[PDB]
């Protein structure tokens, strides 16, 4: 991809005990406008992995449908070996390098999270191929507005719980809302634990409050 | 597949090639041809084989196929494996006046036909051209010269050749009369009619079953003009009318 | 008679004799044994002598750290398949990052060697492989023939006068499972012994054993290393 | 694309298309040459002279190179083919080593040539032989024989074609010091032994002797007579 | 992936003998009659259904290349068609190339290099399909022939088909050639005549004309005009 | 010799290399597929050679599609190359199109790869017999059966195997139309113990699979419980 | 008679007497699905009957037909190996459907049957493939010919028809169907179908049932091809 | 009447198996791999007395620290050297260190089996090569010597008799050869062997013998350093 279209904003992530929790708002970007906000940006890969991405919705299509499929091949023949959470992290790490070097990349700024082995698993995917694995990450606009606040915390208190890990999600969001453009209220809440990926409904950050 | 391969460019157990060998005998039976390297020209006498009376005339001759404006040629063989031949002695010899700014010499364009006849000979496991065909031209260094080109892929100089049917008999009739370097243009037409008569089981030549070219240097310039029906009777009625005072 | 010539050409029977001809090639060859335990996957391969002053071969070779195969058949096919599944191994640890399972491995293994068969021009593969491997799963003898289909074995072995073996190994095939490191080799070392001629006998530098494990990756023991195998037989 | 095997193996290891292609030597013109001193010659006997031919571009002694030429036995077609892509290389050798293609170099490279068209896919290999003479940088003489097996020997003296078993053994027991020692006895070693295998007298026989200083030059018909009639 | 070895190859006799055996079914085939007059060229195949059922208005065996030139067969109907289509193809190449109606023998010569093609390429067999061609160019009449091997011939008249040794001697003692085309009309229906074994009407037979207004075939009212003389 | 090539008619007009393809799948085991109200059961006879193979080795249930089920019957060998190439026919449609394949799609793309290799020498028919089926809300159930020469017709039920016309007896008489997949499941595997041969092929490994409504629009094998009660209710027929 | 010599038993080259004597399989290649299709066109309509042949009980009658749809206009109905005919009628719908990208209009049965017939003709001059063991016919309405009913064959003869006949009883129900060349277009008008149905049901005395056989149609004032239910063609069969 | 890709009814896969009886039409190769180093002697077979010696390699340089002798058909093995030659110069430039002599004869025989009519490649190989190597030289493990034989299996010998004459001269290896010798009694324990199965009269002339030490490099010995072995034996 030369140059993007319809753009996403900050995706975020923590890692707490017992599974990865990530949110993304849903809105489409395309010249500083608000298009499809139905779009969701969450997807859902397999039971033991979870995937959610910033950037060009449209290059997300299609890592929607090469990277999802790819699950169905692996469940075909069913001898019990399912992707884990750092492979998918790996081949579409792979998959990203691959196209940068053919000066064709994907505009996507992807995290991925994950529980397996009773290990959770998050990890960062970039347009350039740079890859790592964090307690906390944070997209687009979250680096500067909300990994601030994600690293405050997890450096008091390295493991979180899932209720309280959700209120560093559900704070973090509502920071983004305030000062970035392209953010939005309603945004989705994804959870992987042992009972697999659970995406909840539409959450709205109408809680804020605004004096002036 | 092997069971439907008739292994074409395979050797024979004696050390010949099949398809090479009986493209040999194509020409045996095909239109008799031969030229006579003269001093101020070459001729091509080329025994017509359709004679048929509702055949008309298309360009300029039937088996002659001028190659260039210095040089040309004259096939015994297929009458359809002849034709490729030509075109693509065509493409060499211009591709030479395009890449060099030159006229083509007769040697050049020999070395490089017989250099694509023998790669059917070779690989691909086609099938070689049955056409056995004569050169004739001039160039600036050797001047007129005689050339023929066999489908094994070997051609070779001749002073005095035949073609064609009856082309054992013909050469040995080519190996008394002629004499080298003695040959003038007008004693070569002769001896071409002299050779066309017992070579061929016809009881005499109308001039219809028979075509000449003759190739001349004129002011500089190399021309090719085939022999018309009358110019051609003339020679005949000439041998004919001499043979009776020999006897 | 004139349907051997050509893998592509059906008898009246049903019956292909070109890929039955190369499964007699690995039954031309020399034996070679494996067996897993609910731990450890031992191959055992007699390595067979050209010679009396030659060092015998090697018929065990290095797919991955968890990989490892058995040759019996034709060595230069072993090894050019042996590449690809070198290659295929090394796809997985360099795209996904994670070992790649045995079972899907031997998946590419039929369908790569059945492009030979159905096609013109090609012969199909000479050479089986005895394939010993810990995945996710546990121990995986899944073997690869001339035909491109392929089974899951507990033991199997394969090459000349392998059905002596496969004799022993069905015999004991119950207590398998409950054998510890030391003991589950000394199985494909019996059973390989019944292999050979009453006037042959196992030495230590006629026989390789390759053991993979989990705790312990593949590895190849040398005539030195298998002398500890070869003290309680 | 045609993709066949042409030659393959047969019982008792042998190659019926290799050897096959050896029988087109033998069924070619005797060709023989000997290495002197400082002289090396080379000679074929034409068939039949007819007093039809012309004589320049029937002759069976190319060049390749100022200081490397050959002659051969064998189908006319298949040996042009070997000449003028082995001028080829030497002219391509003179373009990247900025020196003369020693004797050896151009000999292995025909070698090479005509062992690839015997294990190449729906190609045959060449029915002819090739003699090869030249000079060093140094100035040693130097006689090579190819096959069409792709095989290259060295010699002190060779013959091919036709007749070349009586020949080679008439070399044997004739090739000695004080024959390879004038230049002018060199060049009659040749012809006595060309003389034994025309079976139809006097000399219809082609040859050429290439020198160091000045290279080859072809000797004429009447210069050819002048040593038939010293052997006479 | 197709045959890369010819299919044809010369016998011992020194013959190619699948165009000799092409050849074979083009004497087998449905007779077709050119004819070259003066002022144009005719040409008259006899087209005969097997059964009332056939439409004869469906395939026309005289099929025009470009709006001056059209050329008629005797032989196999499918061997014939890809060679004709190509035959549209080959002309118009031409005129792209030159801006100028193809000549008829340029035409003649660039077909029968394909119809060698196929009798040498290995892969593929020889045209078991003979071609009388017509033509106006250069204020001159034109008909050709192209053998299966081929080989093209200019003839002035010619016959092939079934009988088409008792048709070709029939030809040459009535034609002359100060004949005109209404002329060189009836005698090409008269020689399909020489061999029919039936009642021939204007539904069987097929005959086009080439005259300085181009090439065109005569439409079945036009043919029965010339059936009642 | 007209038998040497697939490309090669017989004077009769038969193509022998397509027709040896197909005894081949007499040659292998029996296997049988049932399409009912509700959805489609398969069943396989999987003979094991020696005991020394792992339960589940030489597996004759094969998923092309999370929906789609495949069930073989013929020269192993080509039944998993067939079977990837039916992946890949369900892949690119889901790619291109986005949703699932129609089974009469499916089995149509499969056919004509079948096909095209029975009119070349270059290459050999496959030997392998194979069943496809599926479910769906508007489609519903559907079961097609490929041939070796590249022909699929419309099946309620089929018999593939050593026994071809052993097995359609008792398919015929078992009025599929009424009954529920579970129903069946009981029913295949009655089926494959009254075709087998206790003389010829002594052990053997029943392979059962279904695909309908209670999945949801899924292929999966039988799990052990209701494998079980299957076979136990079959050999209680069997006496 | 035809002689016979060197390959001429195996790859399609000239014969002899020149042949084909491997193509002329291609056509008795047909006979070996032991049907019959009989189609026949009228004035306002065109009609296609075949053989409607159940093996077994456990067939699936909807999934097994010898009429395709080529397109909207065209339909389609084979008589051969079946599965050389999939083939065959995926190649027509592809041709087809690239006539009207390329082109801008739909297809008249004219020229949907020569490319096909060129195609096939593909597979008689190679020697690497063997021709196709099926024939296909044709019909349609085309805007200023009307109905036309065509058929190509394993060696590339589309030639027209006034009625097509093939399959094993081709021989008996063209020439059945020939005495009624008779009268102008045999009464052509809509119940052509059981002129086609009567020509099917003599020569093989069968007396067809309702769902015995498939029958459909093209019209003028309905150009798009139709498959003609069990129940309406019972009414043509109850009709004779 | 069948093609280069067949397995034989017993799966001996005729090409090469009548490529390995090509072999038994070439000159005698005979060497030796000691600890102290590794010796090649093979026979040149003289033609005639107009054919030059120094002509004749059935020894050629691989690399500085490895040689190979050859049998059989001299063209074919030229090919398989060039091409060794070429793999010792690519494991040098990027590894920068000598490539082992198991690798060197490995990446060799990898071209063994490798034919076929059908889509190889643009270029291919119509037959397999007809010609036995014996690979020898010192590396990190010490002295090597191994054998290539046409069907792509390669085995290390630490002696072994190759040609026309190879049966009867193994036997004659074995009585021999012990693993204490060192490389003087390996050059004379060759020549003896030479000159029971060499027809002709053994000279300094028509043998060719090379012997690579692990302080030295490949040398190969001159006219005058063979008399001084010959006058010994």
């Amino acid at each position: 991809t030369q140059n993007p279209m319809v753009t996403g904003t900050s995706v975020l992530g923590v890692k707490f005990e017992g599974g990865v929790v990530i949110a993304a708002d849903m809105l489409g970007s395309y010249g500083s406008l608000a298009r499809f906000r139905n779009i969701s940006r969450i997807m859902r890969v397999n039971n033991s992995t979870m995937l959610g991405a910033s950037g060009d919705y449209a290059d997300f299509q299609y890592l929607k449908q090469v990277l999802g499929q790819m699950v169905i091949d692996e469940e075909l023949l069913g001898d019990g070996h399912s992707y884990s959470p750092r492979a998918i992290h790996s081949w579409l790490t792979r998959a990203m390098y691959s196209r940068r070097s053919k000066m064709n990349p994907l505009w996507n700024t992807m995290v991925i999270g994950g529980y397996a082995d009773g290990e959770s698993f998050l990890g960062y995917v970039d347009m350039l191929g740079v890859a790592y694995e964090a307690p906390s990450l944070a997209t687009g606009y979250g680096a500067y507005l909300a990994q601030p606040l994600l690293r405050e915390v997890l450096e008091k208190q390295p493991v979180l719980s899932q209720t309280e890990a959700r209120d560093l999600v559900e704070r973090c969001m509502r920071v983004l809302y305030y000062r970035d453009a392209r953010s939005y209220n309603r945004f989705q809440i994804a959870t992987v634990t042992e009972k697999g990926v659970e995406i909840e409904g539409p959450l709205s950050t109408e809680t804020n409050w605004d004096i002036a | 597949s092997r069971r439907y391969d008739s292994r074409t460019t395979i050797f024979s157990p004696e050390g010949r090639l099949y398809q090479v060998e009986y493209a040999m005998e194509a020409i045996g039976h095909a239109g008799t041809c031969l030229g006579i390297l003269a001093n101020d020209g070459v001729l091509l006498a080329a025994e017509r084989r359709n004679i048929h009376k509702l055949l008309d005339e298309v360009f300029f001759s039937e088996k002659i196929y001028k190659l260039n404006e210095d040089m040309a040629c004259s096939v015994a063989g297929i009458t359809s494996d002849a034709n490729v031949l030509t075109n693509e002695l065509r493409l060499i010899a211009q591709r030479y006046l395009l890449q060099y700014q030159e006229p083509i010499p007769c040697e050049q364009l020999v070395t490089a036909l017989c250099d694509i006849k023998q790669a059917y000979t070779q690989f691909g496991g086609k099938r070689p051209f049955g056409v056995s065909l004569l050169y004739i031209g001039w160039d600036k260094h050797y001047g007129f010269q005689l050339y023929q080109s066999d489908p094994s892929g070997n051609y070779g100089g001749w002073k005095a050749t035949c073609i064609g049917n009856n082309s054992a008999a013909a050469v040995s009739m080519l190996k008394q009369d002629y004499k080298e370097g003695e040959m003038t243009l007008k004693s070569a037409l002769a001896l071409a009619i002299k050779v066309l008569n017992k070579t061929m089981d016809v009881s005499k030549l109308s001039a219809e079953k028979v075509e000449i070219a003759t190739l001349t240097r004129e002011n500089g310039k190399t021309v090719i003009r085939v022999l018309k029906q009358k110019e051609v009777e003339q020679l005949i009625k000439k041998h004919e009318e001499e043979e009776a005072k020999a006897e | 008679n004139q349907y051997d010539n050509d893998v592509t050409v059906w008898s009246p029977q049903g019956r292909i004799h070109q890929i039955e001809y190369a499964m007699e090639a690995v039954k031309q060859g020399s034996a070679t044994v494996g067996l897993k335990s609910k731990t450890h996957a031992v191959l055992v391969a007699l390595k067979r002598a050209q010679s009396e002053l030659a060092a015998h071969q090697k018929k065990i070779l290095h797919v991955d750290n968890h990989i490892g195969i058995s040759i019996a058949g034709l060595t230069a096919d072993a090894r050019l398949l042996c590449n690809f599944m070198r290659q295929e191994c090394l796809d997985s640890r360099f795209v996904f990052d994670r070992p790649l399972p045995v079972s899907r491995l031997v998946s590419l293994i039929g369908s790569k060697t059945q492009i030979p068969t159905q096609r013109y021009g090609r012969r199909p593969y000479g050479v089986g492989l005895l394939i010993a491997g810990y995945d996710d799963m546990g121990p995986h003898i899944f073997q690869t023939c001339p035909s491109a289909n392929y089974f899951d074995c507990r033991a199997m072995s394969i090459g000349a006068r392998s059905q002596s073996a496969r004799t022993y190994l069905e015999r004991h095939m119950s207590e398998f499972m409950e054998c510890n490191l030391n003991e589950l080799v000394k199985h494909g070392l019996r059973a390989l012994r019944e292999t050979l001629p009453a006037e042959q006998d196992l030495t230590t530098k006629n026989v390789s054993i390759g053991i993979v494990g989990k705790d312990l990756e593949f590895t190849i023991y040398d005539d030195d290393d298998v002398s500890p195998f070869l003290e309680g037989l | 694309s045609y993709d066949r095997a042409i030659t393959v193996f047969s019982p008792d290891g042998h190659l019926f298309q290799v050897e096959y292609a050896q029988e087109a030597v033998k069924k070619g013109s005797t060709a023989v040459g000997v290495r002197g001193r400082d002289i090396v010659v080379l000679g074929v006997e034409k068939k039949s002279v007819a007093k039809l031919q012309d004589e320049r571009t029937v002759r069976k002694i190319c060049a390749l190179d100022d200081n490397v030429c050959m002659a051969f036995a064998g189908l006319t077609a298949d040996a042009r083919i070997v000449i003028n892509r082995a001028r080829v290389e030497c002219q391509s050798h003179r373009l990247t080593v900025e020196d003369p293609v020693t004797v050896e170099y151009i000999t292995r490279y025909i070698a090479s040539l005509k062992q690839r068209y015997t294990q190449s896919n729906g190609r045959r290999p060449f029915g002819i032989s090739a003699l090869i003479v030249g000079f060093d940088f140094d100035g040693t003489p130097r006689l090579y024989q190819t096959d069409p097996s792709g095989t290259y020997h060295a010699w002190k003296a060779n013959a091919i074609g036709r007749g070349a078993k009586s020949v080679r053994e008439f070399l044997e027991k004739n090739y000695t010091d004080e024959a390879i020692e004038t230049d002018d006895l060199t060049i009659k070693l040749v012809i006595k032994a060309l003389l034994e295998v025309v079976q139809s007298g006097g000399k219809n026989i082609e040859l050429a002797v290439m020198r160091r200083d000045q290279s080859l030059k072809i000797l004429n018909p009447e210069e050819i007579e002048k040593y038939v009639a010293e052997i006479e | 992936r197709g045959y890369s070895f010819s299919l044809t190859t010369f016998s011992p006799s020194g013959k190619l003998v699948q165009i000799e055996y092409a050849l074979a079914a083009v004497a087998g085939g449905a007779p077709s009659v050119g004819i070259k007059a003066a002022n144009g060229v005719v040409l008259a195949t006899e087209k005969k259904q097997k059964s009332i059922l056939y439409d004869e208005r469906s395939v026309h065996k005289v099929e025009p290349i470009t709006k001056h030139i059209g050329l008629v067969y005797s032989g196999m109907g499918p061997d014939y068609r890809v060679l004709v289509h190509r035959a549209r193809k080959l002309a118009q190449q031409y005129y792209l190339v030159y801006q100028e109606p193809i000549p008829t023998a340029q035409l003649v010569q660039r077909v029968a290099s394909v119809m060698q093609e196929y009798t040498q390429s290995g892969g593929v067999r020889p045209f078991g399909v003979s071609l009388l061609i017509c033509g106006w160019n250069e204020g001159r009449p034109y008909l050709f022939q192209s053998d299966p091997s081929g080989a093209y011939f200019a003839w002035k008249a010619t016959a092939m088909g079934k009988n088409y040794v008792n048709g070709k001697t029939f030809l040459e003692k009535r034609y002359n050639e100060d004949l005109e085309l209404e002329d060189a009309i009836h005698t090409a229906i008269l020689t399909l005549k020489e061999s029919f074994e039936g009642q021939m009407t204007e539904d069987n037979i097929e005959v086009g004309i080439c005259n300085e207004a181009g090439f065109r075939r005569l439409t079945p009212t036009e043919v029965k005009d010339y059936l009642a003389a | 010799g007209y038998d040497l090539s697939a490309s090669t008619f017989s004077p009769d007009g038969r193509v022998f290399q397509v027709e040896y393809a197909m005894k081949a799948v007499e040659n292998s085991s029996t296997a049988i597929g049932i399409r009912c109200k509700d959805g489609v059961v398969f069943g396989v006879e999987k003979l094991v050679l020696s005991k020394l193979y792992e339960e589940g080795s030489n597996k004759r249930l094969f998923n092309v599609d999370r929906h789609v089920g495949m069930a073989v019957a013929g020269l192993l060998a080509d039944a998993r190359s067939l079977a990837d190439i039916a992946r890949e026919e369900a892949s690119n449609f889901r790619s291109n199109f986005g949703y699932n394949i129609p089974l009469k799609h499916l089995a149509d793309r499969v056919a004509m790869y079948v096909h095209a290799y029975t009119l070349y020498s270059a290459v050999r028919p496959f030997g392998c017999s194979f069943m496809l089926g599926s479910y769906s809300v508007n489609d519903g159930a559907q079961l097609y059966m490929i041939d070796p020469s590249g022909v699929s017709y419309g099946y309620w039920g089929c018999a593939i195997g050593k026994a071809r016309q052993a097995a359609k007896t008792e398919i015929e008489k078992l009025q599929m139309k009424e009954m529920t997949c579970r129903d069946i499941v009981k029913e295949v595997a009655k089926i494959i113990y009254i075709v087998h041969d206790e003389v010829k092929d002594k052990a053997f490994e029943l392979e059962l699979s279904w695909v309908g409504e209670l999945t949801n629009g899924r292929h999966e094998i039988v799990p052990k419980d209701i494998r079980e009660e299957a076979e136990k209710y079959a050999k209680e027929s069997l006496k | 008679r035809g002689s016979s010599a060197g390959f001429d038993r195996h790859i399609t080259i000239f014969s002899p007497e020149g042949r084909l004597y491997q193509v002329e399989y291609a056509f008795k290649a047909i006979n070996q699905g032991g049907l019959t299709s009989v189609a026949v066109r009228g004035k306002d309509c065109a009609v296609i009957v075949t053989q409607k042949k159940v093996p077994d009980k456990l067939l699936d009658s909807s999934t097994v037909t010898h009429l395709f749809k080529i397109t909207e206009n065209i339909g389609c109905v084979m008589t051969g190996m079946t599965a050389d005919s999939r083939s065959q009628v995926q190649r027509a719908r592809y041709e087809a459907a690239n006539w009207k990208y390329k082109y801008g209009y739909e297809i008249p049965v004219d020229m949907l049957c020569k490319r096909i017939a060129d195609i096939s003709q593909v597979y008689t001059q190679n020697a690497e493939m063997r021709p196709l063991g099926c024939c296909m016919i044709l019909i349609g309405i085309d805007e200023e010919q009307g109905p036309q009913v065509y058929k190509c064959d394993p060696a590339g003869y589309y030639c027209g028809f006034k009625a097509t006949a093939a399959g094993v009883k081709q021989t008996e129900s063209t020439s059945f169907l020939e005495k009624k060349v008779k009268k102008k277009f045999d009464w052509t008008f809509e119940q052509t179908v059981e002129t086609a149905i009567t020509c099917l049901s003599t020569v093989l005395s069968i007396d067809f049932k309702p769902s015995e056989i498939e029958v459909g149609v093209v019209t003028v004032e309905n150009p798009k091809f139709r498959i003609l239910t069990e129940a309406e063609i019972d009414a043509h069969l109850v009709a004779l | 009447d069948r093609g280069v890709n067949t397995f034989s009814p017993e799966g001996r896969l005729f090409q090469v198996e009548y490529a390995i009886e090509a072999i038994k039409l070439g000159s005698t190769a005979i060497g030796i791999q000691t600890s102290e180093g590794v010796c090649l002697a093979v026979e040149k077979r003289i033609t005639s007395p107009l054919m030059e010696p120094s002509s004749i390699e059935k020894i050629v340089e691989i690399d500085a620290h490895i040689g190979c002798a050859m049998s059989g058909l001299i063209a074919d093995a030229k090919t398989l050297i060039d091409k060794a030659r070429v793999e010792t110069q690519n494991h040098w430039f990027t590894y920068n260190e000598t490539m082992t002599v198991e690798s060197v004869t490995q990446a060799v025989s990898n071209l063994a089996l490798q034919f076929g009519e059908e889509d190889a490649d643009p270029g291919a190989m119509s037959r397999p090569f007809g010609v036995a190597l014996l690979f020898g030289g010192v590396d990190e493990k010490g002295p090597q010597l191994f054998h290539m034989d046409p069907s792509g299996t390669f085995v290390q010998c630490d002696a072994r008799a190759i040609g026309s004459a190879s049966e009867g001269a193994q036997s004659s290896l074995q009585e021999v050869y012990h693993k204490s010798m060192t490389l003087k009694e390996a050059i004379k324990s060759s020549l003896i062997i030479l000159k029971q199965v060499m027809e002709e009269k053994l000279n300094a002339t028509n043998i060719e013998l090379a012997t690579v030490q692990p302080g030295q490099n490949f040398h190969m010995f001159t006219k005058e350093e063979l008399e001084e072995v010959i006058k010994d034996i």
